[PDB]
C-alpha cells in the first residue's frame, strides 16, 4: 500500500540525513557520533534490502512472486538488520548510563578503541545469532516455506531468536534506565530524564506487540493472531525511521545540518 | 630505500612510541588556573611561575600561579579558573569586580567555568559585628537588602550576590559560577573536586546529545 | 620648567610628519599599474607531519631548507627531516609554557623559551650521543616572545617586560639592551646583512635598530591595534608587519613610511602570522579563522588561499631556496605547501 | 623622563629622505630581475620538485 | 667515552664461548651495535649488527646459525654468543658503536678487541699494497664491483685508518665528509665506481693502513687496504 511506501522513504530520508550530518560536519567528529552512523547505516540497509519486498508480498496476496530459492535470502538479512539495531540501541542505553553515573572514568578512556570495540561486538552478536538459518535452512524445505508464503517454522529457533534477541536487551534497558533516572534523580538533568523517558517510551511501545503476538502463536483463533503480526511487524519497521531522528535532534548542531 | 634510511626509519617509530606513552600519564590528570590580588589569601585557600599537587578520591591536580591581556591564550584548554576574593575591605572590593567582569567575558576563556572562593569570612564577621563601617558607603543597595548571626547573614549574602549578578547577566550557558566561603579552614581540597566531578557531568550530558 | 617638554615634543612630532608629507609624489599602487598580474596560484599540500600531542606554538627551518623544528604545548621539541617525515630527535622541556624556538645558522644548536623567563640553548651535537642544555639565559623580568640566533655565539631575545636584549652565549651575559617600546614585545626580524634589526609592540609600533651602535633609528606608526609579526623583505630596504588590525602594512626605510596596505570588507580576525616569498612579489599571511591569504605584493590583489586546517593557523615559514612553505597549527599537525 | 623623549624626536627628524617613487620602482626592479628564481610565483618542472 | 671487552683465549676445535663488552659515558641503549674481526694477516671483516631496541639482527653467512648476537642494556653490554668453533674462527674481535638519522656519522668509535685462537656481495679492490711516503703529499685508490651512488644522491663509501698495534678509527664518512678531530690535511672524492683519498703534508703518526668499506647494503664489505712506509 501508500503506508509502506511513505515509511520506506521517511527511512531512506533520515538515514541520508545523518549520514550526511556526520560525515561533512567537523564538530561532530567525536567517539560517540560514529556510533549513530553506524546505527543509521544499519538502519539504511534494512530500509533498502528489506521492506520493498514486503510491500511487494503485499500487493501479491502473501503469495512468494519471485523466484523460490530466495526465500531464506530475504529472512536472514532481515533478523540480521533488525538484531543489530536493538543491540544498537542497548549498548547506547547503556554507554549513557555509564557516563552520568562516573563522569571523570568515563571521559579518562575515551581512547578511540571502545567504539571500535563496541561496533565489533555488536555486529558480531547479531552475525552470529543468524546461525541456524544459513546452516540448517537452505537445503531444508519446512524450515523456511510455509503453505504458499514464506516465513519461519523453527518454534525453537522462534522461541530462543525472541528470548536473547528482544528480551535480555528488554530487561537490561529496564534496569539501566531506574538507575539512570535514580541517579539523575538542575535545570539540564531535568532535561535529560525527560529525554530518556521518552526514548525509552517509545523503544517499548513500538517493538514489544509483535513478539508477544509471535510469542503467543508458538504458545497459544488462527487468523486473528497472523492479521495482529501482519500490522506490528510494519510497525516495527517504522521504528526504524525514528530513531536517527530521536537521538539528534535534540542538539542545535544537527538541526542545524539538516536545515542545510 | 637505503640501507642508512630503513635504519632512520626504525629510530623514528621508537620516537613515536615513546612520545605515546608519555601521553597516557599526563591525561590522567586535571589542570586548575590560579587568579587573585594581593593580600586576598591567594597562597594559602589549600594547604616567572608557580606550580602545586594534590589528590583527592582517586582524582589528582596540577594548579598553576603566574608572579594578563596576551598569555592568558595559554590557558584556554584548563578544566577551571579558581578565583579567590578580599571579603575584609569593601573600599577595593569594586577592583575585585572590575577584573572578574575580564576575566568572565574574555573571547579566548568562553568555554570555562569559574570557582569563586570569597576569602577571609572572620574578619568581615569581626567588622560587621563590631559596626564603625557600613558596606552602605561603597554598595548602595546595602541600604535596601534583606537576607533570603543575624547581622552578618545579611552583608555575606550581599556581597555573593555581587559576583554572582554579574556572571549570570551574560554568562551564555557554556560555562557555569560555583561560590564557597573560607577563613584555619581545612576542607577546600574536597569543595573544589565536587565542582570538577560536576563540570565533567556537565560536559557529558551534551557530548551524549542530551542537552 | 618641567611642562616645557611636552611643548618640544610637540614641535617634533610636527616636523616628522612635515618631512615625511614632502617625499610622497607618487604611491606604489600609481606606479605598479602596468605590470603584469600574477593570475591565480594554486599551491597543494605535499607533506603532513604527525607526533604533536597538543597545540603547536612555533616552528623554524634549518639553513639547509631539509630540516626543522617545532614547539608544543605537549612540552616536547621535535626536529624533523621534511623529505622524509622521519623524527631526528625529540626533547624534553622543564616547562609545558614555551612560546618560542629558533635553529641556529650552522644547525649545530637550537634555542628555547617562553612563561619561566629564561632562554634555554640545546647542543645538538655531543659526544655522549645525546641532545643536553649548554646555557640558560636569565635577566628579562617577564615572558620571553621571540629569539634569533647570529652565529654559534651571540642571539638576540624580546620579552613582554618592553625590551630586548643581546647576549654572548659563552659569557652567559648581557652585551646591550634595547629600550623604549611601552608595550609588550610581541616579535622581532634580523636584517639580512645582520648590522639591524626591528621588532614590533602592544603599542601599535614597529621599532628600527642599530645591533653594534646599541640605539633606535626609526620608528613606525601605522596601525590601529596591536603587531603580532613582523618580516624583512629580501633586499633589506623594507619590511612587512601584521596586527590584530585584521590588516597587513608594507613599510619603506628610506622613504621613512608606509607604502600600501592589504585588506578587505569580508576579512574581520587578527593576523598571527607573515612571510616573503623569494623574489618579494608574493607576501603569506595566517589568520584566526583557519587559513592563509596569498597577496601580490606589488598589485595589491589576492591570489589564492591555503585552506587546509580545521583550528588556527600559529606560526608560518619559507625555506631559504623558496621551494616550499610551512604552516603549523593548533590542532596538533603541520603542513608543507608547494 | 622626557629630557630623553624629546633628545630621540629630534635624532630622527634629522635623517635623509628618498622621494617615494624612487623607493617604488627599487622595489619594482627587484621583483623584476628575480621574477624566475621564484618557485611560488613560476611552477617548478614535475621532477625538480624534492617534494 | 669507552668500550671495553673480555672473553678470547684459547678453544679447542668444535667448542663454544661467550664474549661481552661494557660501554661508559655514553647512551648505550641508542646506538646500534657491530662485530668486526681480522685474521692476524689479513683485513677488516664484518660479523653482525644489532639495532636500537633490539629490533633487527644481520649476519654474514660465514657465522650465520654458529652465532648468535644480544645486549642488555641496563648493565650497558654487547654479548656474542658463538658454537663450533673452527681454526678459520681465529681472530682479533673489536665491537664498533653507530647511529643512523639524518647527517649521522656510523663506525665513530672502536673498543679494544679480545683476541680468540681456535686450535652478489660487493667485490672492492685497493689496487696498492704497499707504499713508501714526508712534507710531501699522497693517494690511495679504491674501486667498487658495481655503483655505490643512490637515488637519493648519497655515495655510501667510507675509509679507515689502522696505527701500528692500534684499533682503527674514522677518517671519512659517505665519501667527502670529515670525521671529528680528523685533520683538515685530509680530503677524498670519486664517481659512482672509482674513488681516491688525498693526503697534503705526510707526517708521522699519518703512518699506518687505510681500509675502504661500502655501506650501500647488508653485508658490508671491506677492500684488502694499502699499507704506508715512512
Ligand atoms: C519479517 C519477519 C516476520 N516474521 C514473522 C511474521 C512476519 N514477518 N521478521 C520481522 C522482524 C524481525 C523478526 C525477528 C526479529 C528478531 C528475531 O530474533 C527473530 C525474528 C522477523
Amino acid at each position: 500500500a501508500l503506508l509502506t511506501a511513505v515509511v520506506i522513504i521517511l527511512t531512506i530520508a533520515g538515514n541520508i540525513l545523518v549520514i550526511m550530518a556526520v560525515s561533512l560536519e567537523k564538530k561532530l567528529q567525536n567517539a560517540t557520533n560514529y556510533f549513530l552512523m553506524s546505527l543509521a547505516i544499519a538502519d539504511m540497509l534494512l530500509g533498502f534490502l528489506v521492506m520493498p519486498v514486503s510491500m511487494l508480498t503485499i500487493l501479491y496476496g502473501y503469495r512468494w512472486p519471485l523466484p523460490s530459492k530466495l526465500c531464506a535470502v530475504w529472512i536472514y538479512l532481515d533478523v540480521l538488520f533488525s538484531t543489530a539495531s536493538i543491540m544498537h540501541l542497548c549498548a547506547i542505553s547503556l554507554d549513557r548510563y555509564v557516563a552520568i553515573q562516573n563522569p571523570i572514568h568515563h571521559s579518562r578512556f575515551n581512547s578511540r578503541t571502545k567504539a571500535f570495540l563496541k561496533i565489533i561486538a555488536v555486529w558480531t552478536i547479531s552475525v552470529g545469532i543468524s546461525m541456524p538459518i544459513p546452516v540448517f535452512g537452505l537445503q531444508d524445505d519446512s524450515k523456511v516455506f510455509k503453505e504458499g508464503s514464506c516465513l519461519l517454522a523453527d518454534d525453537n529457533f522462534v522461541l530462543i531468536g525472541s528470548f536473547v534477541s528482544f528480551f535480555i536487551p528488554l530487561t537490561i534497558m529496564v534496569i539501566t534506565y531506574f538507575l539512570t533516572i535514580k541517579s539523575l534523580q538542575i535545570s539540564n538533568e531535568q532535561k535529560a530524564c525527560k529525554v530518556l523517558g521518552i526514548v525509552f517510551f517509545l523503544f517499548v511501545v513500538m517493538w514489544c506487540p509483535f513478539f508477544i503476538t509471535n510469542i503467543m502463536a508458538v504458545i497459544c483463533n488462527e487468523d486473528v493472531i497472523g492479521a495482529l503480526l501482519n500490522v506490528f511487524v510494519w510497525i516495527g519497521y517504522l521504528s526504524s525511521a525514528v530513531n536517527p531522528l530521536v537521538y539528534t535532534l535534540f542538539n542545535k548542531t544537527y538541526r542545524s545540518a539538516f536545515s542545510r | 630505500v637505503s640501507a642508512e634510511d630503513k635504519a632512520a626509519a626504525e629510530r623514528s617509530k621508537m620516537i613515536d612510541k615513546n612520545l605515546r606513552e608519555d601521553g597516557e600519564k599526563a591525561r590522567r590528570t586535571l589542570r586548575l588556573l590560579l587568579l587573585g590580588a594581593d593580600n586576598s589569601g591567594k597562597s594559602t585557600i589549600v594547604k616567572g611561575i608557580f606550580e602545586t599537587k594534590f589528590q583527592v578520591d582517586k582524582v589528582n591536580f596540577h594548579m598553576f600561579d603566574v608572579g594578563r591581556r596576551k598569555w592568558i591564550q595559554c590557558f584556554n584548554d584548563v578544566t577551571a579558573i579558581i578565583f579567590v576574593v578580599d571579603s575584609s575591605d569593601y573600599n577595593r572590593l569594586q577592583e575585585a569586580l572590575n577584573d572578574f567582569k575580564s576575566i568572565w567575558n574574555n573571547r579566548w576563556l568562553r568555554t570555562i567555568s569559574v570557582i569563586l572562593f570569597l576569602n577571609k569570612q572572620d574578619l568581615l564577621a569581626e567588622k560587621v559585628l563590631a559596626g564603625k563601617s557600613k558596606i552602605e558607603d561603597y554598595f548602595p543597595e546595602f541600604a535596601r537588602y534583606t537576607t533570603p548571626d543575624p547581622r552578618v547573614t545579611r552583608a555575606k549574602y550581599f556581597i555573593r550576590k555581587e559576583f554572582v549578578d554579574i556572571s549570570t547577566a551574560s554568562g551564555d550557558g557554556r560555562h557555569i559560577c560555583y561560590p564557597h566561603f573560607t577563613c584555619v579552614d581545612t576542607e577546600n581540597a574536597r569543595r573544589i573536586f565536587n565542582d570538577c566531578k560536576d563540570i565533567i557531568l556537565q560536559m557529558n550530558l551534551r557530548e551524549y546529545n542530551l542537552v | 620648567e618641567l611642562d616645557q617638554l611636552r611643548q618640544e615634543a610637540e614641535q617634533l612630532k610636527n616636523q616628522i610628519r612635515d618631512a615625511r608629507k614632502a617625499c610622497a609624489d607618487a604611491t606604489l599602487s600609481q606606479i605598479t599599474n602596468n605590470i603584469d598580474p600574477v593570475g591565480r596560484i594554486q599551491m597543494r599540500t605535499r607533506r603532513t607531519l604527525r607526533g604533536h600531542l597538543a597545540k603547536i606554538y612555533a616552528m623554524h627551518w634549518g639553513t639547509d631548507s631539509r630540516l626543522l623544528v617545532s614547539a608544543s604545548q605537549d612540552g616536547k621539541l621535535i626536529i624533523w627531516d621534511s623529505y622524509t617525515t622521519n623524527k631526528v630527535h625529540a626533547i624534553p622541556l622543564r616547562s609545558s609554557w614555551v612560546m618560542t624556538c629558533a635553529y641556529a645558522p650552522s644547525g649545530n644548536y637550537v634555542a628555547c623559551g617562553g612563561l619561566d623567563n629564561i632562554c634555554s640553548i640545546y647542543n645538538l651535537k655531543t659526544r655522549e650521543g645525546n641532545v643536553r642544555v649548554s646555557r640558560e639565559l636569565a635577566g628579562h623580568t617577564g615572558y620571553l616572545s621571540c629569539c634569533r640566533f647570529l652565529d654559534d655565539n651571540q642571539i638576540v631575545t624580546s620579552s613582554g617586560d618592553t625590551t630586548c636584549a643581546l647576549w654572548d652565549i659563552e659569557t652567559g651575559q648581557q652585551t646591550t639592551t634595547f629600550t623604549g617600546h611601552t608595550g609588550d614585545v610581541m616579535s622581532l626580524s634580523l636584517a639580512p646583512d645582520t648590522r639591524l634589526f626591528v621588532s614590533g609592540a602592544c603599542d601599535a609600533s614597529a621599532k628600527l635598530w642599530d645591533v653594534r651602535e646599541g640605539m633606535c633609528r626609526q620608528t613606525f606608526t601605522g596601525h590601529e591595534s596591536d603587531i603580532n609579526a613582523i618580516c624583512f623583505f629580501p633586499n633589506g630596504n623594507a619590511f612587512a608587519t601584521g596586527s590584530d588590525d585584521a590588516t597587513c602594512r608594507l613599510f619603506d626605510l628610506r622613504a621613512d613610511q608606509e607604502l600600501m596596505t592589504y585588506s578587505h570588507d569580508n576579512i574581520i580576525c587578527g593576523i598571527t602570522s607573515v612571510s616573503f616569498s623569494k623574489s618579494g612579489r608574493l607576501l603569506l599571511a595566517g589568520y584566526d579563522d583557519f587559513n592563509c591569504n596569498v597577496w601580490d605584493a606589488l598589485k595589491a590583489d589576492r591570489a589564492g588561499v591555503l585552506a587546509g586546517h580545521d583550528n588556527r593557523v600559529s606560526c608560518l615559514g619559507v625555506t631559504d631556496d623558496g621551494m616550499a612553505v610551512a604552516t603549523g597549527s593548533w590542532d596538533s599537525f603541520l603542513k608543507i605547501w608547494n | 623622563q622626557a629630557r630623553k623623549l624629546v633628545e630621540q624626536l629630534k635624532m630622527e627628524a634629522n635623517i635623509d629622505r628618498i622621494k617615494v617613487s624612487k623607493a617604488a620602482a627599487d622595489l619594482m626592479a627587484y621583483c623584476e630581475a628575480h621574477a624566475k628564481e621564484d618557485p611560488l610565483l613560476t611552477p617548478v618542472p614535475a621532477s625538480e620538485n624534492p617534494f | 667515552v669507552q668500550l671495553v671487552e673480555s672473553g678470547g683465549g684459547l678453544v679447542q676445535p668444535g667448542g663454544s664461548r661467550k664474549l661481552s663488552c661494557s660501554a661508559s659515558g655514553f647512551a648505550f641503549s641508542s646506538f646500534g651495535m657491530h662485530w668486526v674481526r681480522q685474521a692476524p694477516e689479513k683485513g677488516l671483516e664484518w660479523v653482525a649488527y644489532i639495532s636500537s631496541g633490539s629490533g633487527t639482527i644481520y649476519y654474514a653467512d660465514t657465522v650465520k646459525g654458529r652465532f648468535t648476537i644480544s645486549r642488555d642494556d641496563p648493565k650497558n653490554t654487547l654479548f656474542l654468543q658463538m658454537t663450533s668453533l673452527r681454526s678459520e674462527d681465529t681472530a682479533m674481535y673489536y665491537c664498533v658503536r653507530s647511529i643512523y638519522y639524518y647527517g649521522s656519522s656510523p663506525f665513530d668509535f672502536w673498543g679494544q678487541g679480545t683476541t680468540l685462537t681456535v686450535s652478489s656481495d660487493i667485490v672492492m679492490t685497493q689496487a696498492t699494497s704497499s707504499v713508501p711516503v714526508p712534507g710531501e703529499s699522497v693517494s690511495i685508490s679504491c674501486r667498487s664491483s658495481k655503483s655505490l651512488l643512490h637515488s637519493n644522491g648519497n655515495t655510501y663509501l667510507y675509509w679507515f685508518l689502522q696505527r701500528p698495534g692500534q684499533s682503527p678509527q674514522l677518517l671519512i664518512y659517505r665519501m667527502s665528509n670529515l670525521a671529528s678531530g680528523v685533520p683538515d690535511r685530509f680530503s677524498g672524492s670519486g664517481s659512482g665506481t672509482a674513488f681516491t683519498l688525498t693526503i697534503s703534508r705526510l707526517e708521522a703518526e699519518d703512518v699506518g693502513v687505510y681500509y675502504c668499506m661500502q655501506h650501500l647494503e647488508y653485508p658490508l664489505t671491506f677492500g684488502a687496504g694499502t699499507k704506508l712506509e715512512l
